[PDB]
Parts: C-alpha cells; sequence; structure tokens
DNA sequence: TTGTATTTATTGCAATTTTCGTGCCAATTTCTGG
DNA sequence: CCAGAAATTGGCACGAAAATTGCAATAAATACAA
C-alpha cells in the first residue's frame, strides 16, 4: 500500500522551433499586490498618526 | 433488429405478465447476440525519486 | 562570468530548485560537477564517467 | 536662477568549511608451479 | 593439492580547489524653498 510523492519544478525548458526555451512555471511563482483601499486611504487631511502608518 | 416467428397464445405462466418466452433455436443461431468493447489505461508519470 | 554576477549568488540561487526537462526533473546543482584530465588535452566531467562506468 | 531634503536603486567581499582526486598499505581473494 | 606469490579493495591521509555563510547601511537622482 501507499503512493508516490512528486515534486513542483521551478523552470520548464522545452525544445520549440529546434532550439531550447526555458521558462518559469507560472502554476508557483509568487506574486503579491498593494491593497488599493487601505493605500487609497492616505488623506492628506487625515490626521497624520494614521497618515504616517 | 431481427424477423421473428412469433406465435400469440398463453403457454404454462412463462409469459405472465410482460414475460417473454424465447426458443432455443434462436440462442444458437447467434441473433440477437453482440458486441462489446472496454478501454483500459495505464499512465507512467516521473516522481522525485 | 557569464551572467556578471558573485560565485556567491550563483550559490544562494540554485538551492533546494528544480529544473523539469523531456528527460525528467533534476536540481539545479545536478549540472555542477568535477572532471578528469583526457588525452587529447580536453576534459570530461564526472557525470560521464560515472555513466560509463 | 541654485543649494538642499527626500526617494529609488544598490543581488558583493572575505573567511571558513567542505569536497576533489590520488598515493600508501594492511587485509583479502585469486592464481600457478612443483 | 598446497602454499607462496600476485592481484584487489578500501580506510586514512595530503594538499588544493570549490562551495558556503556572515556582514547591515549608502550613491545617486530628483523635487522644493529663497
Amino acid at each position: 500500500t501507499g503512493e508516490p510523492e512528486y515534486v513542483i519544478p521551478d523552470v520548464l525548458v522545452r525544445k520549440h522551433n529546434g532550439h531550447w526555451t526555458v521558462e518559469l512555471n507560472s502554476d508557483s511563482i509568487p506574486r503579491l499586490q498593494i491593497n488599493q483601499h487601505y493605500a487609497s486611504m492616505c488623506n492628506n487631511a487625515r490626521n497624520d498618526g494614521d497618515s504616517q502608518f | 433488429g431481427q424477423n421473428m416467428r412469433v406465435a400469440f397464445m398463453p403457454w404454462n405462466g412463462y409469459n405472465f405478465e410482460d414475460s417473454i418466452l424465447v426458443s432455443e433455436r434462436v440462442v444458437q443461431e447467434d441473433r440477437f447476440t453482440t458486441i462489446h468493447i472496454q478501454e483500459l489505461a495505464c499512465v507512467s508519470r516521473d516522481t522525485k525519486l | 562570468q557569464a551572467v556578471e554576477m558573485h560565485e556567491s549568488t550563483i550559490s544562494r540561487v540554485t538551492t533546494q530548485k528544480y529544473l523539469h526537462s523531456p528527460r525528467g526533473i533534476f536540481e539545479l546543482k545536478y549540472f555542477f560537477s568535477s572532471h578528469v584530465n583526457t588525452e587529447g588535452g580536453g576534459e570530461a566531467s564526472s557525470t560521464a564517467i560515472r555513466a560509463l562506468v
């Protein structure tokens, strides 16, 4: 009983148009984003204590 | 389907409530024999080891 | 030398990172190996010698 | 017109530890002549 | 068949080269007040 365990690659290599090309695995590339709500909350007329934070 | 020689009569309760009585000669002539095909698959993958 | 960086950066980048090729899944550190001499004057990797053995 | 405060752009050096190939030789296994 | 000789193997050692890890604030560009 049991099952094999796999590993997710980080870079993929394939032969295209007779030459080898290398790309990143898009399923595992980490990415982030800035929350636009709190970012747009930066009002100058608002209290400085919140603005500096 | 197939063309069958049929009689309309009761036969000892073997066609009671939509039952059908069939001759052995029908079976011996392969008149309602069918062919069924099934598919099986084996996949070889790549592991870390 | 090829990518114009320091050897420490190359060492750190290629750590616990994998690559998928039509032949299999290899760690990025699998492609660095020592060598011995050759009668012609060139060099032969230790991986090739192990495969030949 | 300029000197100055604020924001992007910097992904290497230097010890130190680890791995490389290859020689020496004790212990072990294989070989051959009388 | 026997026993000495010869080939085989791997633990230890040597220097040399290669890989790993600690170090924590600045250079420069740009917009603003006299």
